[PDB]
């Protein structure tokens, strides 16, 4: 995962080398979320940039929303198996 | 998984049986609740059911031995734990092999006692 | 010696595989080798006439077993000796239909993929692709 | 037997510590936070493992059509590195974390624990035990 | 005057045209050749697909047309055929298994299937008794989908056969097919449950042997010939002409089929 | 000169359950697709 | 896959022309046949005692409940209800049950005037997903048809890997035939007849 | 109400268990 690799690098920069990430650092994270299609992660990064940085790039936010809608139209908003209902004695615990 | 579950259940029931044996030694058998009484009865059957006749001892002890397959062992003990065999007499499990032996020995006990009644009723 | 004896028993049906799997040509090639037929034929010559005839008959039947049931039903209707030519003609006809359907370059790529997954030789694939192209015109 | 708040949470924590295989960081920390904040107070001790399994693997909010969060779902395994950077008690991840925990607890108490408390049949009792054993061995 | 009924079930026009030419040239016009979709007697069915009105699908290894590879083999493959409805309608072999899953009542369908299996079993045991074999081999596809039709097939076939006094050995589709193609002398009588795979196996055996004509027993009572290739159809026509009471013509067709399989019409 | 190989041993064909893309068409057809996967595995194990 | 195959594999499109309309028509006929067998018979015809339209009934209910708005007083859920509240609940429950049966799946009001049991909420939730699921599938299948992709589902498979894995081609060839045949069919029915 | 409207080795054990207990009831009777 590129997102996991980048987030770990930021953690090293922040919590161990004591260097604050800049706006450019978070833009790369947001770009990867848009490129990968992980729209739910993009939401969190958008809030992160707004809270810490001076907002989020508008294009990335709009692109992230576009990805979410296409998933919504295509029915991919959530993993399939999670919506399948199960009972007390029908949950196949593994 | 079934084998492990049955083994743990037997161990748990035996441990509870020891604890109940301590209470009846002070409070009394009548002081046990309904669940405790059932646990005691099942545990006693398990203790009696763990004894097996070895084929090596046929000459000395006379009784024919038994070789209990693992599949039978799990089913036989699993059924007893649930409570399916709650009507079989306790002594039918003593020195018998497999669930089928428990049943045939029950026939031979029920039919044996049938003659005793016709005798004691009469005479 | 043991390999030939085991192969003879297996073809005769005396001894089956460990899992009772069907005795097909493909499985035999997997275990004994690619050229099991040649070595078995040479070995059979050291056996009486009756065993030699059985070996030849079993080998021929195993070769017929190299096709699927559906292919045998569709193509082997008019005898086994004519099965190979009928299957080849049917296979060639399918190639012509594909060529007329989705061009040639894609067909060339498809033939390459099918030959790769068909365990075919490059010469056979080139011979096949040339024949279908010639048949088209 | 007086059971104060520390006693209840302590008992749940001991139940949660029972593990067989290593647990992913996000799953472990989320469960600990939920227990620490009292979300497992109504959950019986013997059902803690089943509650944890549903929280980690399954998702009752998506199941019973009552989802409101945007990103904080336990199926998003990439949140592990956001929970490790901002801390669960962050303005960014704290709001959604509480919502899903509350929904998960409410659904579990409404649907699963209620049925588990109404089992008397011997066959059902055996089935419930098998389920608990499986849950204890898998998260 | 007399009539031969040609049924077409998934057969290419070339085979039908060849059959028409063969009968016209051999018969000489004494017996007309009409085309239809169902018949009970004096009928030849061309094509792999099963026609409408046939309950048994027996096939043997005729001595005259034995291929040199399969010389001396003697095994009878009987396929049980359930009643066939219109192509659009759901077939019984599929309805009997899907309606149970859907919960729909399956009483009439079970009764119809039971009658078909009983008739097929009676034919199979009769062949086994005539040949003298003591045990027959039932063939059932072991797919989870066909978990109901096969179960009824086994329940009824074994019941009838055991009532007759012979033994039954149940087997799947792949193992029997490989055995029948590789070592067929170890099977005397093999019954096949009604499935598409079994139909393909029956066709494969009928073709590998060298090309033969399959016999279909219909509800009305009788035998109709069935072919799928040039040689098989020619043999089917030869048998049909023999049934009508033509020996010399039947022999000529059989000889032509043996010599020139794909061009019998020109050969004779 | 010890044992060489058991020629009558065949490695069983390791089946693989077909996986369908997670789309709405899959959710609507979840049961039907699962049945096809089970049938495919049964065919692979038995052979046909 | 040890052992050279006898022949290559080709797309089994023997039925090059298979109109989508015919397949959907056959699916509809089979669906109708099964529904008739499952349901059995269309229920006996019933003659209305009075003539009135659903819209007229709804308007009458609105008029009846509108005059008592000032008198109507809200109260806690656990407190006893009033005559106006009971009448409104009964009327709205009947109206929305009829609407949901008809097909006007307005869940916002159904969840309010029909949900009184956890089983009721379960059924509504199951229904709500099903309707949305069908709508998305219909839209996706229409867009897919416009693009030109095969109507039927296609599994995520790499047959070059499958060929190498399996030893014998027969199961692999059979599998390819089934999926290719499946991908060349349209699994749809005529919902006008079904609704009728 | 709707529910009412709608509707071998182990067999040997059930047979024996039932029959075993059959005589146990009979002896009590007479």
């Amino acid at each position: 995962s590129k997102f996991c690799a980048m987030m770990d690098l930021l953690e090293e920069m922040q919590h161990r080398n004591r260097l604050k990430p800049n706006e450019e650092s978070w833009t790369w994270v947001m770009k990867e979320c848009v490129k990968s299609g992980q729209f739910r992660l993009g939401y969190c990064i958008q809030q992160v940039m707004e809270t810490e940085c001076k907002g989020c790039p508008a294009d990335l936010v709009k692109a992230n929303e576009a990805n979410a809608q296409k998933a919504k139209t295509e029915g991919k908003e959530h993993p399939g198996h999670l919506s399948q209902q199960a009972g007390l004695f029908d949950v196949k615990v593994e | 998984v079934d084998h492990y579950n049955v083994a743990q259940d037997v161990v748990q029931m035996l441990t509870k049986y020891r604890e109940l044996q301590d209470i009846i030694a002070v409070l009394g058998i009548d002081e046990l609740s309904e669940e405790d009484k059932l646990i005691v009865d099942r545990a006693r059957k398990l203790v009696k059911f763990l004894s097996q006749p070895f084929q090596v001892a046929e000459v000395f002890t006379g009784m024919t031995g038994h070789y209990v397959q693992l599949d039978d062992t799990i089913d036989s003990f699993s059924g007893l734990l649930m409570g399916t065999y709650d009507q079989v007499p306790e002594m039918a499990f003593y020195m018998v092999g497999g669930i089928n032996s428990v049943l045939e020995k029950a026939k031979k006990m029920a039919e044996e006692a049938a003659e005793l009644e016709k005798m004691r009723r009469a005479r | 010696s043991t390999k030939m004896q085991t192969l003879h028993k297996l073809l005769t049906g005396e001894v089956s595989f460990k899992n009772k799997a069907p005795v097909k040509d493909c499985n035999i090639v997997h275990q004994f080798g690619e050229n099991w037929a040649t070595e078995l034929s040479a070995y059979a010559k050291t056996l009486p006439a009756e065993q030699q005839k059985i070996i030849v008959r079993q080998i021929a039947r195993v070769k017929l077993t190299r096709y699927t049931v559906a292919e045998l039903a569709a193509y082997c209707g008019d005898g086994p000796a004519l099965l190979d030519e009928t299957a080849r003609a049917a296979n060639i006809e399918q190639g012509v239909a594909f060529v007329k359907a989705k061009g040639v370059e894609a067909f060339e790529k498809y033939v390459a993929e099918e030959s790769t997954n068909a365990n075919w030789k490059p010469e056979e694939a080139k011979k096949f692709i040339e024949d279908v192209k010639a048949k088209a015109k | 037997q007086v059971q104060t708040i520390p006693m209840i949470r302590g008992a749940r924590f001991v139940a949660l510590f029972n593990q067989k295989q290593p647990s992913y960081f996000m799953n472990a920390i989320v469960s600990l936070y939920a227990c620490l904040n009292g979300y497992l107070d109504d959950v019986k001790v013997q059902y803690v493992k089943f509650y944890e399994y549903l929280l980690v693997h399954r998702d009752l909010g998506i199941m019973y059509g009552t989802a409101k969060n945007k990103f904080f779902y336990m199926y998003v395994q990439e949140l592990n590195y956001l929970i490790r950077f901002f801390t669960l008690n962050s303005p960014i991840l704290h709001g959604e974390l509480e919502e899903m925990l509350k929904q998960h607890t409410h659904l579990f108490l409404q649907h699963y624990q209620s049925k588990m408390n109404a089992i008397k049949s011997e066959k059902d009792v055996k089935a419930l035990k098998n389920l608990l054993y499986s849950c204890k061995r898998a998260v | 005057s007399k009539q031969l009924t040609f049924i077409s079930a998934g057969a290419t026009a070339a085979v039908l045209q060849s059959a028409s030419a063969i009968v016209s040239k051999v018969a000489g016009g004494r017996v007309q050749t009409k085309t239809a979709k169902e018949a009970g007697r004096h009928a030849v069915v061309v094509g792999p697909e099963t026609p409408i009105g046939v309950h048994t699908a027996v096939t043997e290894v005729p001595k005259s047309a034995q291929d040199p590879l399969f010389s001396g083999v003697s095994t009878v493959v009987v396929r049980a055929v359930l009643p066939r409805a219109a192509p659009d309608s759901v077939q019984l072999r599929d309805a009997l298994d899907v309606y149970a899953s859907a919960g729909i009542d399956t009483k009439e369908e079970v009764r119809s299937a039971t009658e078909a299996f009983k008739k097929s079993a009676e034919v199979a045991v009769g062949k086994a008794k005539a040949k003298g074999v003591k045990r027959i081999v039932l063939v059932v596809k072991q797919a989870s989908k066909h978990n109901c039709i096969n179960e009824l097939f086994k329940k009824i076939s074994t019941e009838t056969i055991e009532s007759a006094g012979l033994t039954t050995e149940v087997v799947g589709t792949a193992a029997v097919a490989n055995q029948l193609i590789v070592n067929p002398e170890s099977l005397g009588v093999v019954l096949l449950n009604d499935v598409a795979a079994t139909e393909q196996i029956e066709l494969a055996f009928a073709g590998v042997v060298g090309g033969v004509s399959r016999v279909y027993h219909t509800v009305e009572g009788g035998k109709i010939s069935a072919g799928h290739s040039f040689k098989s159809v020619a043999l089917a026509v030869a048998q049909e002409l023999r049934e009508l009471g033509l020996s010399s013509e039947a022999d000529k067709v059989e000889a032509a089929a043996s010599k020139n399989p794909r061009a019998v019409v020109s050969a004779l | 000169r010890a044992d060489e190989v058991d020629y009558t041993n065949l490695p069983a064909p390791k089946p693989q359950k077909t996986v369908w893309d997670d789309n709405i068409e899959t959710e609507v057809l979840r049961k039907y697709l699962d049945g096809l996967s089970q049938y495919d595995m049964e065919e692979a194990k038995y052979g046909v | 896959i040890s052992g050279v195959s006898p022949l290559l594999y080709f797309p089994p499109t023997t039925t090059s022309t298979t109109n989508r309309e015919d397949q959907i028509n056959k699916n509809t006929n089979i669906a109708i046949q099964m529904i008739k067998r499952y349901k059995g018979e269309v229920p006996p015809h019933y003659t209305r005692k009075s003539s009135a339209t659903i819209e007229q009934v709804e308007k009458e209910i609105d008029a009846l409940l509108g005059g008592a708005e000032k008198l109507r007083k809200t109260s806690t859920d656990d407190q006893p209800m009033d005559k106006l509240t009971l009448m409104e609940r009964c009327l709205r429950h009947a109206l929305w049950s009829y609407h949901k049966e008809e097909g006007r799946y307005d869940f916002d009001q159904i969840g309010r005037w029909v949900v009184y049991t956890p089983e009721d909420e379960v059924k509504l939730a199951q229904l709500k997903r099903e309707v949305e699921a069908k709508e998305k599938l219909a839209a996706l299948r229409k867009r897919r048809e416009e693009e030109g992709l095969p109507g039927g589902p296609v599994p995520r498979i790499n047959w070059p890997q499958e060929y190498s894995s399996f030893i014998d081609r027969e199961p692999v060839v059979a599998k390819r035939i089934r999926y290719d045949t499946l991908a060349s069919t349209t699994l749809e029915r005529d919902e006008k007849q079904i609704e009728s | 109400e709707a529910a009412e409207r709608n509707p071998t080795g182990d067999n040997a054990r059930d047979r024996l268990l039932k029959e075993v207990l059959a005589l146990q009831a009979r002896i009590n009777q007479r």
